[PDB]
């Protein structure tokens, strides 16, 4: 049952990420905890939030019934290959509240959700206000373009259930979306998923 | 709910 | 030396795959407070100084003392061996780690873990300067195991207070850390965590 | 999927065939291209006369070593590869004042002509004095960068244009742009042979 | 633009 | 170039599991107290930067130096080698290093080992401010061992005080450290720590 | 183009050809060590620490590093990451916090078997600032010498006592009024062994 | 101690 | 530099 | 130095 797993593991243990010609389809989620700190002397705002990745590799699939049912497991994310996605606008190095663990499906399916705290630029005038400040942090990949990341949203709008009620700030709302873009120098589509969040003193 | 819960939402989030 | 070479072949002669529905593990979880280093009032997240003790038990690990020279137990550093990935849900900092990180196996597959830790977590410290004091909790839990595979327990309703700085700016009303088992409509599991609950006040 | 299975196995071939390099040497000089592309001023300290910067450090340069025939590849035209497997460029900052700190993941991008490219995205504090910076003139400030151990007959630092990227500039900044630009500077010194090449990155800014 | 756009800019600028 | 090949052939036959309850080690420790940079009276915590020494011996460290060129001893880093799990006890932050980590090791077997450290521990400053001054205790211990294992020891009870730091905001005005031995009723080991106290005031 | 191949394999060649424990009595070394003062950054007067931004020289030269340049292509020198080979372990003696490397960490060898190595550096140390707002302003100062090498295995040298400010910072909040490196032997009554430091003191002023 | 000695808590803790 | 220019100085200083 | 001086102290104190 044990040797069935290490049996499993073995088997699986290097895919050298996505191509042009065998493109990789990552889903993106959030579930914001808590803006801790908005500070308008520099312009950085920290939240902290669980992100929600999911992807699917036909070198991750195994048949359940060739390894005593075994639908799942958990493994370090140091382990696999992990996509590149990344917020565009951070001002100081994500920082990592959690272990980073993945859990993969018979079907390839990956499954991975750090908790983080990122500052980003944001401009919190109006936050001391009814109508709220409103900030927006792009992320993307950082060396792949959407011919060979395919990055999109969840069906689920923004997390809001586990946010912090006893935050200095409240979120008023909250929207995650997709946006493909096109230069003319270039043929690829490149896209990036924008983290809309509009807030205020509690 | 169950996507505030880690260990859940990895599975079905 | 004879023991040494003793240990030294304990050591060698002993992958382990983490627990799974099929082969579940008991970890027992508890806390020893030291100190309620800051309260920020500001940002709404207070910093706690704490042992975290952790046990759980491997049949893998188990051996008999005889066959080893009468070896009870061993020091070994937590990086060669599997650890339960137990964790805050709500931490707004890295947690920074301030001791080694070294565990103790028994020859009966026992495993301890007693890592010293700081955590900043979320929390309202309103009340705090007021006789009823202000109360925080934060939950800890696997962060990618279910109740199916990780059952986690406590020895004790009570916070261990023994160790807690009786010269800190605040003191503790109240420490207490609960299992929970919580069921979703949607889910089949249930999900286990402890709740560390903190009733404080400036000293 | 014979498609996706091919692009693969390509794949692990090129690597495997070109991971099988000592630096730039005077024999054998690297022609390193080097641009900016700002993205905010975030903080000017006027009490210790520091200022952190968020860019983009665009890195290219080129290496016979890491040619190939895309045709002998399944028309792979390009790899990503993460910076650590590879020589990169010693370009560095001359007047920091905090080690650098990576807001990006280190990937490169190697072309089948050999060349590679490189752009993580970094946050700086270097010496700077923001005085003026609350008046309309604004402040100015400048900071050299530049090989650590390679002189210009080894490595030959160039850029592009002069013209700092400011097309991702935050518009709800603190500080504002006058100008920034990003030029090749080259020094001979009596004592020695070598030429000395820095690009000197100079940014004129005020407040929002 | 292409340039202000890492996975653009990787590649072409 | 007949010294370099000594050396070298020394470091290669030498290069243990830690100490047991069969093979005990006994650990030296001696502070040499160098400035108080900081008492921040608005979380109860106090920096101090110091030297700490530390000596052992180990048999398996042992050689003759007449069958390697009689070389005596040598340096190494402390990562080549096993070191003691001595920690401050509450801290509140991880202890910073501020020196290479780099032991000296001798023919008989003894390993000296003085690095640089910063450390934040609880300590309520009051009165720091006048002529009694503030008094601060942290204790010093192995993380795993007991007194069966790694019996800890001092040489003299009085901190080096001949580098410190005269123009500190603070200047000391008693700095102890004692070796203490306690039994608890639960268990048979003996538990042994240092315990590093100063008393100090604003200069 | 086979100019630079067999640039490229001459190199190589060097470098494995080429790839020590360190110093002994019976083997030792002299550093010589050097400071290019850049800024004082920051001078706290309520925990007495300034810090200062550098590039520490240092030199050293090994027999085992030689080669003749003829037998490689006229290779008179290569750089090599600092921590590929053995470097000195010259620390500050009364630092606050762990010092932070500001660029990359590179060494050059040169053919005669010298290496040189200038990290950049910023550095927190115990000093008091006050004085720093007369005309006077202030002193202060910080040993710098091997942490575990007596000067029997680690002679430590300067060039010159004067440090070099031809870099500094024209606009720091202090201006500096002087700026020494100076090497002083030590021995004591106790023990055998001549200890050396090189004593870094900077005279500075608010600017 | 024992419970708040490290090296004692990791034995009967 | 030259001194004041790290690939100089480490050549030359 | 003795006890203030590393390389010393690491030997003699
Ligand atoms: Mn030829």
């Amino acid at each position: 049952s044990q040797a069935n797993l290490m049996r499993l593991k073995s088997d699986l243990f290097m895919y050298p990420g996505p191509t042009k010609d065998d493109p990789l389809t990552v889903t993106l989620g959030f579930t914001l905890q808590d803006i801790v700190k908005a500070d308008s002397s520099t312009n950085e705002v920290d939240l902290v939030y669980y992100e929600q990745q999911r992807w699917k590799l036909n070198s991750l699939m195994w048949d359940p019934n060739e390894y005593g049912n075994i639908t799942d497991f958990r493994t370090s994310a140091a382990d696999i290959w992990t996509p590149d996605i990344t917020a565009y606008s951070s001002t100081r190095p994500v920082q990592v509240l959690s272990p980073q663990i993945a859990v993969v499906t018979h079907d390839g399916s990956v499954m991975f959700i750090p908790a983080q705290r990122l500052s980003f630029m944001c401009d919190p005038t109006g936050v001391d206000s009814e109508e709220g400040a409103t900030c927006a942090v792009k992320f993307g990949s950082w060396v792949y373009s959407g011919f060979e990341i395919d990055l999109k949203t969840d069906t689920d709008q923004v997390d809001l259930s586990s946010y912090y009620a006893s935050s200095k700030y409240e979120i008023l709302s909250a929207t995650q979306t997709r946006q493909v873009q096109h230069y003319s120098c270039c043929p690829e589509p490149y896209i990036d998923v924008n983290l809309v969040v509009k807030f205020r003193e509690r | 709910g169950c996507c505030s819960t880690p260990p859940c939402a990895v599975l079905y989030c």
